[PDB]
């Protein structure tokens, strides 16, 4: 079916900046809300960020990254932002999306780095 | 005929097996001695230290060099007339599936050769009779119990594929298997997670998780899953090890020294008696013997002591054996079901209760069955 | 002296003792494969079903009517002189107890002879000595392991009456037992009752709750509950069983049938393999070896390998013994402590710190004290 | 020491009558308040009653029997009596003291019987 993730919004920024990342889904069988955004440092042992899940009603946030990192559902456009706010410089690593189909399907392309 | 001394040699031989099987018995269900988690610590103990060093002490005294090789393609074309029936169901019928394609394998093909199958023909045809059933043991232990191991695992890996992958499966390049997995069938949560790439690619990992393709995938990734399954068993190394042995004993007459022929010695004479102790705690532990109904317990006993050894009675004909060496080849054809066919199916659960009610359902009537063809043969 | 060639055939029938214990050991401290109540059923098998019938297999063989009464009277001899020695100490040393001399009869004058003893004995000097350790094992299960058990009921059942009746007892007719109780030793609750009759008379009767006397009744109720203890116990089924099939085979020439006799021995060709694979788990599941200080673990090898066979050489000189049966004599003396005496002194709670160092730290210097002997006894 | 016990009390009664049973105890060491009553039928299975234990606080009665067997403690004379109300036809069995001086003392001496 060709399928193909777009992913973008990365570039370099200070700390207390704002940035959009964006996730543009095509080219899928019918898709489940269930979205993601997690880290990779070049370390081990990542840790997840977000959630977009089925009706909206509860996010699953982390400990520190509650109440500060806006998620929002575009099932018109299939693509879900995960907007950033008062960026800690700890934020060097590579961000992606994680739209689950069933099986989990995900990119690399990103540019997330707080200076 | 046979005379009525040889009706007490037959006895001699197989009287004691059904004595320590009925103590074991007894001594769970009816006087109540052990527990059930203390009657499993018994069943750890025969399948890894008894029985894979009784299959140590019969193949290290293999003569390779001299085995029979006329009789021993007599067995080895059973398993293809049967192998190739079943492929002729599964690709032109259209009920046919996979599930039934290994039971029907395992029932028919494939007996209890190395518990009861060498003490009972050595008394019935004598002692080079015992020499003809370890040929046997030696090719169902490398070959036929790693052939039905193939088919196990390749049952498995279509499910994981053909349930995450429904409509984008044809574009896999690689699968890659965590070292944290050692068997995909669905015990385990088993996140799996793509890596598309630039062209309508995908690279899949199968993980833990925590709260078609082409042919030149599919057989990379039962190769990996085999290999962990195969070093992780202990009848790959009575198996390994007993026929390294055999081929240098037997060439330069080296004789095993009697430090290590004798350390091997204390426990594998532990074999044959806890064997058939463990068998009868077994029989003790489950609901009911015929624990699938009537229809599919009398399906076991004749896909058992009819289709196996009339099968054989047509692939010994079109060999060339005759006289003694074809009546030996059909009565080992009507032994019970042996029992690592039974390990495997309640493991991936391919028909539990078919395969628990021939082992033991097989073992209460097999000497009834076996001692009306050795009447009806020597006639 | 010695030559080279026999300390060869001492490793080839000592060697494979060890083997079988220490993949015991590692397979419960080492790589984990048995849970602790997978261990405990193990255990309960070789203590009912592999060693009482290993037992059956040498007493059945022995010839009662051919036994060496020299030799026999030097062992029961051993132990008169010891048991003669703590009497003049609970008597006339004013802290001697009594809690003291079942454990320094045990330590000094009961060793392991069935596993170990007949392997090494008839290793090291042959097929003779290996006759006359079976004439040893006779008189311990069925003389010494029996006044040792009137030793541990005298031990209860005078402190459940100096308990009770401190100031009344004197008064005492007869002791009952409800047949719910087998052992008063304080597991259970053990309720008391007396029967207050007209003239200062009391009939005392021993029940099971729910939430000095004259020697005409001590000796009443110790009877009874030692018949109790030796009914239930497998080794008193072996030894009558054993004996008196041999004194019918040996004098009119009857030989067991081989139905009988291969039922038998396919059991007990699991008994010297098994015993020494539960005596490896026991010293993995104990927290450490030397459970008992340095200091209580020195006094139980010192008594056990030193004033064992130097009592034994003032026993065999003072009846006749010259010579190889001399030097038979005090080898067996030195051998480690058996098993019996520990399990006693587990379940009635007398030393069973110091009767666990000395079955497990006895068997691992065990070898290179008897083969000091074997060396300078042979000089 | 020459022990002995005396238990008197015992009559034939109708049903609605009042009896009070005797335990005289003599000849005892140091003894401990926990004597007792209970019943023996001709068949088996016996039932305990009442209790004088230690304080006097609690005293364990049984369930058809609460409240309306009166036990009392007199360690002067040595004797508890236990005062019977309202006598049910169901205690034709025999009753007995069983004082408790490490181990329990009995006798059997009664005519308890109710018509
Ligand atoms: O009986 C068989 O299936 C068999 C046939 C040929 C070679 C080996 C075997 C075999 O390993 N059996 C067993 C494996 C584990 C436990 C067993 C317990 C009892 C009997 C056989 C056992
Ligand atoms: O070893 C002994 O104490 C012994 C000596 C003479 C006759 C019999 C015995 C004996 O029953 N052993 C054992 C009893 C129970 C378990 C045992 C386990 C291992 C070894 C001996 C055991």
């Amino acid at each position: 079916s060709q399928v193909q993730l777009v992913e973008s919004g990365g570039g370099l920024v200070q700390a207390g900046g704002s940035l959009r990342l964006s996730c543009a889904a095509s080219g899928f069988p019918v898709n489940i809300s269930w979205m993601e955004w997690y880290r990779q440092v070049p370390g081990k042992e990542r840790e997840w960020v977000a959630a977009i899940q089925s009706t909206g009603s509860y996010t699953w946030y982390a400990d520190s990254v509650k109440g500060r990192f806006t998620i929002s559902r575009d099932n018109a456009k299939n693509t879900v932002y995960l907007q950033m706010n008062s960026l800690k410089p700890e934020d060097t690593a590579v961000y992606y999306c994680r739209v689950k189909v069933g099986a989990y399907y995900r990119g690399q392309g990103t540019q997330v780095t707080v200076s | 005929m046979i005379t009525a001394a040889d009706f007490y040699h037959v006895m001699t031989a197989m009287v004691p097996l059904y004595v320590a099987m009925i103590l074991a018995y007894g001594s769970v269900k009816w006087w109540k001695i052990f527990t059930p988690d203390q009657c499993s610590g018994i069943n750890r103990f025969v399948a890894l230290f008894a029985v894979p060093l009784l299959s140590f002490h019969f193949i290290a005294a293999n003569n390779p060099y001299a085995m029979n090789l006329r009789f021993l393609a007599a067995d080895s074309l059973q398993k293809v007339i049967v192998l190739s029936l079943l492929f002729l169901w599964c690709k032109l019928s259209r009920n046919g599936s996979l599930d039934w394609t290994i039971t029907l394998f395992s029932l028919s093909t494939l007996p209890n050769t190395l518990v009861m199958g060498i003490p009972l023909l050595k008394g019935m045809y004598g002692n080079f009779s015992g020499d003809l059933m370890v040929q046997i043991v030696v090719l169902q232990c490398i070959i036929w119990y790693t052939l039905m191991l193939f088919l196990f695992e390749y049952r498995g890996a279509k499910l994981l594929i053909s349930e995450q992958f429904p409509d984008t499966a044809g574009s896999i390049v690689s699968i890659h298997v965590d070292s944290d997995i050692m068997s995909l069938d669905g015990r385990q949560p088993l996140e799996t997670e793509a890596e598309i790439k630039e062209d309508g690619k995908l690279h899949v990992t199968v993980r833990r998780s925590n709260a078609m393709p082409p042919t030149s995938v599919m057989t990379r990734l039962i190769l990996i899953m085999v290999w962990r399954k195969l070093i992780r068993n202990p009848n790959s190394y009575s198996s390994l090890f007993g026929i390294t042995w055999s081929l240098i004993s037997f060439k330069w007459n080296i004789e095993m020294p009697a430090l290590i022929a004798k350390s091997i010695s204390i426990l594998s004479d532990a074999g044959l008696g806890m064997a058939m102790f463990s068998l009868g705690l077994f029989m003790a532990l489950n609901p009911r013997i015929i624990a699938c109904g009537n229809r599919r317990a009398a399906f076991a006993a004749a896909m058992r002591f009819v289709v196996g050894p009339a099968v054989m009675l047509v692939a010994s004909y079109a060999v060339g054996l005759r006289g003694v060496l074809l009546h030996v080849a059909i009565i080992q054809a009507a032994l019970p079901q042996g029992i690592v066919p039974f390990v495997f199916a309640k493991e991936y659960n391919v028909h539990p209760d078919i395969l628990s009610t021939a082992v033991i359902f097989g073992m209460l009537i097999a000497l009834p069955i076996t001692l009306l063809y050795y009447i009806l043969l020597g006639l």
